[PDB]
């Protein structure tokens, strides 16, 4: 009945926001979204997306025609040149989308980090990494506790003594 | 004690591909490549012609087809491959270039050029073009030389465009089935048309000659055009086989032609068109038609690439 | 006790470049650009014709030169610069744009025409298409008067395109040196051809007059040509200078045509050409040929574009 | 005669793998790769080379003549767009190997990150970083003990009395 | 005791894009694309010809008002709005092409090609091209009959290129306002004039025939050119309507052209130009004018791309 | 009066460097800007501009003309493929700036966590997070002993006792 945090495998039970706490203590089990972490990566992926919308504001008209065939050679190039153009945004098109995956899933797993750095600087001395994504806490944190780490209202200073006992042996 | 720190993830994984990764699954994407098509030309906003069996070069010179399009005015202008530029037999030289002067015009103004006639036939007319009984084109004049077998007197006509913008002219020339045939319309002896203005210099000569049936007729008329600058004159000196103009068009405004062989909709409001109806769309690509027209999605090879909108899906160990 | 995490390093570094960084040492690179040429035509897989001396539009007219190759079939069509299109000193009108839609043919097929003519000769020939003795172009007529100065009748030949594919028609107009020598040939007075289509319509007058020898000889022959659609008719009307086709030619189907100047090579199995060789690579760029045709890696300006294929090489503090 | 990891050096000894191990106890210097974190590097390295060989259905044909120049006006207007299409498709290789070998090196750092952190997780409190690299190590560790580091076999209770004691004094 | 990790920051913030933000502050940028102009050409360094109102065909031909550049020079020419390569009215055929040619010619170099004529004036003059008197083309002769309405003797005259580069050669035909004039001036009867190479051949017939009059004068010259290849002949076949080359042209070596309407300045060192200016920068894009020539920033639609050069802003908590 | 460093908020007052120390001790309060940490990122900066500068050897002459207009066929044709190769430099452009910005950020906020994850590893057991970008060190730190810190000439084991003592009551 253990419980387990981001390396090696992601919460299906987190459905109101994209990054979370998940706890357990006396009062049993219980997972929350943290909303500014969750925010930010959606502020940036919508951000992404208004970008790719913006739209050109260039006008193209026919160059050739498909009733009446324009003459051969002129055709020639100009069948030639856009199918270079084609080849051209073909290229870009792939290349965009590739780029902006790689970046948004690395921004995303930027994301999960700066909240696992931040919740280990709120506990301080109080508690050790279980290496699974988790903080063991070395002192009764009751519900009330635990909402106070998530939002930042956790005071290191109020547990540290019982915290150190229990660490230390 | 414990607290953990996660992240959300779906069994409803959605691949994408990266620089590295083809494949890797991502909670959420959309699709940036539209391929979804309304196969109607959605005309709302814009004052819309279809031409129909008229061809765009028609509304100019005036077959029996585009009577209603000697002076159309529009901002979105769509052909059809039913139209027809001709009633009597024949083509425009340098056709594609003053069609797509005409799909950009916003339609055309015709004004008469005022060219009077003495010793001479005007109302050549034809089986071809028959608007109640045979008659010729609307904008034109079939000029003959007055009884049969005549001699066609030397002429000189001008005129000069006294408007702001330049004036779109247009003459034929009437190539015979025979020598005999040409003789007969203007007279014997060798025919030349000129052309002049004051930055354009052409010259023509008829070729009379037997060609297969079009339209049950073996003759062709080749129509040429120019474009006169302000206050500038056009000169014509003839003598035989001119098909001399009545009145020159001017051009209205802007406008955008399409070629189409979809229905109209005026309740759709587009911007981007092809032959095979309209793209609306806010995707940057499209794989719909390399020639779409208008403000579009830049086109591309590829049917599908999907952007993540989503981070990574990594399934719950359970 | 010590446990240290490390990464491999190589005194053996290769320098790349970066968005910030030029010239940074990795552990391992590969080139992106093609520079390594295979100096022959590699045709393995392909049904290959090297023309030599023949020239491409020469198959059509049938000089000398062109005799074996007057209904060739092929996926790779290689032009040589010794090739000719013509023995009788001349050249076509709209020569490139014949050229490529020869390219991509697949070879030709002949289909005789079926003239036959009455009060003229048809066995014109010169000393500069020697075939055994003096000949002509093996597809074409030279027609002349019948004895000498003597006039050419008006003729009108057609011909209908009784096939499901556009048959390609070429005809040539003659320019003698001198007025003498076009009278001698189809007697006096001005000389008319005039070709007619349901799609094409053009005219042609002859042009005697003194020009530099070329083999030989100061006459000009000029072919013209046209694509006649399915059930379509062309109509020749002509009264002397007409340089007539005896046969028509259909294109077999798809090919690619290249100018090179290096040996062919059936070993070799090769998709991209330029005319020093083949390029066979898998990589995305190339720096041999900007000209390069088939399905090749694009051309650009630099030689060299590494790759890193490991990570930043950092030495060993030794 | 001491021993440092990544951070100022890598090591030219290292043959057998991208990342490993380097460890001295009394039993004396060694030195091993991590597989997993190798193969990682390899498969994204590799990932982009295949990208990169997916060749183009598009064929191009011949639109000028070198043996008979076409006409000098379509001819200066087929030059010009070619230069154009070269000039684009150089731009766009420049910026392809640069951009690719920036986030090349960059995965690769990450590797070395993510390799070091999950070590420094498994010790927990029964080392601390020697700032090049390395974990000073409180307790005895034989070449098995080492070992089972390598294979995150490695369990930090059973250390733990005697690396704190080693540590606190 | 406390030590705090931190890095520098203003508030003197500009805004730049990213991939995600639009409009993220960062300590440092800089533009990328260029709107500095210069209203200068500046040529320091370039050997420079400010053709004025003499047109660059005309250095060919020369009308008075290109005598000082018959010969000229440059590294670096100038068309300006004013220029003409007419005096005479009239037009160059395949004009463009030509004009691109002489652009990167480096300038011209003359050489007589030695015709003679008998039985026929060569003092051919207008009052268009005045020079002291009434005069003509520099490069040129106007050839007619002897008297008056008599007849114009058929004449040949050839030339070899002996040089080691193409000959540039220009002709006229001369287009008289009647057929009355045409007679007076190269007697009566079809006139007609041909043009032969070893690489080119073509034909011309004079058009007489009243036209809008340019510099008081309603007749036409319109000129045509070819490329004369080393030791190839060009010759020529007329008796009538000719406008005959008195020189040839020889390019220099290298050029670069352009159009502008502002001074030239030659303290200023430049490589690309519009007609507006000079744009001399280091910044990879420019938004002055899309059709800048020479070795330039590439164009971009945007007025402004800002390129970080310096940390994200965040303000100090105060 | 008590100092931050980054993590919610940059120094105005920083102005030699862009990375830098602030410490306060009985001494006082004080700050310093870090050198090879602020030279990397300007090395950085800097050589992106230089690739940047990196001009085109390719010259283009005049494919038309402003004066006299080409004939309309051709003319609309060579409109047509300029302004599709405008498009093209329009998208490359926009897109280059948007990524070397993404990128000139990261790599900043890269130099931060490298300086901030040094000093950490130089101050070892002798230090806590206070979790805005600060050490608190539990020893006498003078200027003499902060100023070592800032040349990593800090010594560890010389205040390790005082640290320990401190910390863990
Ligand atoms: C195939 C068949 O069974 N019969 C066709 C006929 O359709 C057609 O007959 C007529 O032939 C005479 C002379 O051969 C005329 O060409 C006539 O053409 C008209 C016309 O009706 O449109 C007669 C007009 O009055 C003429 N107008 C003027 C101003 O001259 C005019 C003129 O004759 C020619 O069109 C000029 O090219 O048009 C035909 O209806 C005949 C076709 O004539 S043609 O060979 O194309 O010249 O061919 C029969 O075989
Ligand atoms: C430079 C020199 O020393 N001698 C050359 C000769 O090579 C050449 O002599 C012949 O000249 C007569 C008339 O001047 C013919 O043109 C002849 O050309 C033939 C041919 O042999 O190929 C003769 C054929 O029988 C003709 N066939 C028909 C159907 O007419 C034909 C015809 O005469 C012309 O080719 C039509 O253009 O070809 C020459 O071999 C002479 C070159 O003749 S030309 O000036 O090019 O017309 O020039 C001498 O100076
Ligand atoms: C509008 C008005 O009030 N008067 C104009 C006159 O400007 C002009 O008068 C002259 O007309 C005669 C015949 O009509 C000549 O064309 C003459 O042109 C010259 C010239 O001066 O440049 C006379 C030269 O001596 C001729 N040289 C040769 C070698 O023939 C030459 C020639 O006549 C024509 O230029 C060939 O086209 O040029 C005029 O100055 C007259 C304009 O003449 S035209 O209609 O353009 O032919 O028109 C009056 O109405
Ligand atoms: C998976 O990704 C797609 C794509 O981003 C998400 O669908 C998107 O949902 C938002 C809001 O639900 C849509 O925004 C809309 O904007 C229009 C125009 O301003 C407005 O009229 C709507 O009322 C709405 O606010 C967005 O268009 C829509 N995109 C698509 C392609 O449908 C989707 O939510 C993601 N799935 C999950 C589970 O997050
Ligand atoms: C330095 O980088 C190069 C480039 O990646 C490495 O060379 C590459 O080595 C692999 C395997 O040794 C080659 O893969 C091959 O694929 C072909 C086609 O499927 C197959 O027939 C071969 O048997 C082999 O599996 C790859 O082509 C090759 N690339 C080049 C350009 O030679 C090289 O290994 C790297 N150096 C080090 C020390 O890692
Ligand atoms: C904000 O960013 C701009 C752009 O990088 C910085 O201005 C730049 O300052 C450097 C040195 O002060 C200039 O380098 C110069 O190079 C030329 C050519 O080699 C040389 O002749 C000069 O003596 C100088 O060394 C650089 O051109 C200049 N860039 C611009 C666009 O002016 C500026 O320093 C940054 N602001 C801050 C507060 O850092
Ligand atoms: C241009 O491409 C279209 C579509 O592939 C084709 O139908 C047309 O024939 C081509 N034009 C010429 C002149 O070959
Ligand atoms: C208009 O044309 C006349 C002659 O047709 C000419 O004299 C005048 O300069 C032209 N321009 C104006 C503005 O009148
Ligand atoms: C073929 O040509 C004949 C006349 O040459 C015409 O009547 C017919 O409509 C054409 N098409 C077919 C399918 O027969
Ligand atoms: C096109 O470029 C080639 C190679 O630079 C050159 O040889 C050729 O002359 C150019 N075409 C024209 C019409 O100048
Ligand atoms: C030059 O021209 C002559 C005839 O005009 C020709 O015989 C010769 O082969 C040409 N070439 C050389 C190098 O003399
Ligand atoms: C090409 O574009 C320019 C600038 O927009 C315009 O002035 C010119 O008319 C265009 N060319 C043609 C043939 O329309």
């Amino acid at each position: 009945g253990a419980i387990a945090g981001f390396i090696e495998n992601g919460w299906e039970g987190l459905i109101d926001g994209w990054y979370g706490f998940r706890h357990q203590n006396a009062q049993g089990e219980g997972t929350a979204a943290d909303y500014k972490s969750t925010q930010s990566a959606i502020d940036q992926i919508t951000g992404k997306l208004n970008r790719l919308i913006e739209k050109t504001n260039q006008q193209f008209e026919l160059i050739d025609n498909e009733f009446n065939e324009v003459e051969k050679q002129i055709g020639n190039v100009i069948n030639w040149t856009r199918d270079s153009i084609t080849e051209v945004w073909s290229y870009n098109a792939e290349l965009l989308v590739a780029m902006e995956n790689q970046h948004t899933i690395d921004l995303a797993d930027s994301e999960m980090d700066k909240l696992y750095e931040r919740v280990k600087r709120q506990l301080r001395e109080n508690a050790e990494e279980d290496g699974t994504g988790c903080f063991e806490i070395f002192h009764k944190c009751d519900d009330d506790c635990m909402a106070s780490i998530r939002n930042n209202t956790y005071d290191h200073s109020k547990y540290r003594e019982e915290a150190m006992q229990n660490r230390i042996q | 004690d414990k607290i953990c720190l996660g992240h959300h993830a779906v069994s409803n994984g959605t691949k994408v591909n990266t620089l590295t990764e083809r494949g890797v699954e991502v909670v959420n994407a959309t699709e940036t490549v539209e391929r979804t098509n309304i196969p109607r030309i959605c005309s709302k906003g814009k004052r819309t012609v279809d031409l129909g069996q008229c061809g765009l070069l028609g509304t100019i010179t005036g077959p029996p087809q585009c009577d209603q399009f000697l002076e159309f005015s529009a901002d979105l202008i769509i052909e059809r491959r039913e139209g027809s530029d001709v009633c009597y037999p024949g083509k425009f030289v340098n056709e594609e270039a003053l069609r797509q002067i005409l799909r950009e015009s916003g339609g055309i103004d015709k004004e008469a050029m005022g060219f009077t006639y003495s010793g001479i036939r005007t109302n050549g007319a034809t089986s071809a073009c028959r608007r109640s009984g045979s008659s010729f084109y609307a904008e034109m004049k079939w000029l003959l030389s007055n009884t049969d077998n005549a001699a066609f007197p030397q002429m000189t006509k001008s005129y000069k465009n006294t408007r702001k913008s330049p004036a779109l002219i247009v003459w034929g020339i009437h190539h015979s089935v025979s020598t005999a045939e040409q003789t007969k319309l203007y007279g014997s002896g060798n025919k030349l048309v000129t052309v002049g203005s004051s930055n354009y210099q052409q010259s023509f000569v008829p070729s009379p000659g037997a060609r297969p049936q079009v339209n049950g007729l073996s003759g062709r008329i080749d129509f040429h055009w120019l474009m006169l600058n302000p206050n500038d004159t056009v000169t014509f000196s003839f003598n035989g086989a001119f098909i001399a103009p009545d009145r020159a068009s001017f051009l209205r405004g802007k406008s955008m032609g399409i070629q189409s062989g979809v229905q109209v909709d005026a309740n759709c409001e587009g911007d981007c068109y092809h032959s095979g109806g309209t793209i609306i769309s806010n995707l940057p690509f499209q794989n719909i038609d390399s020639r779409a027209v208008g403000k579009c999605p830049r086109y591309v090879k590829q049917r599908s690439l999907l952007l993540a909108t989503g981070m990574k899906n990594v399934p719950e160990i359970p």
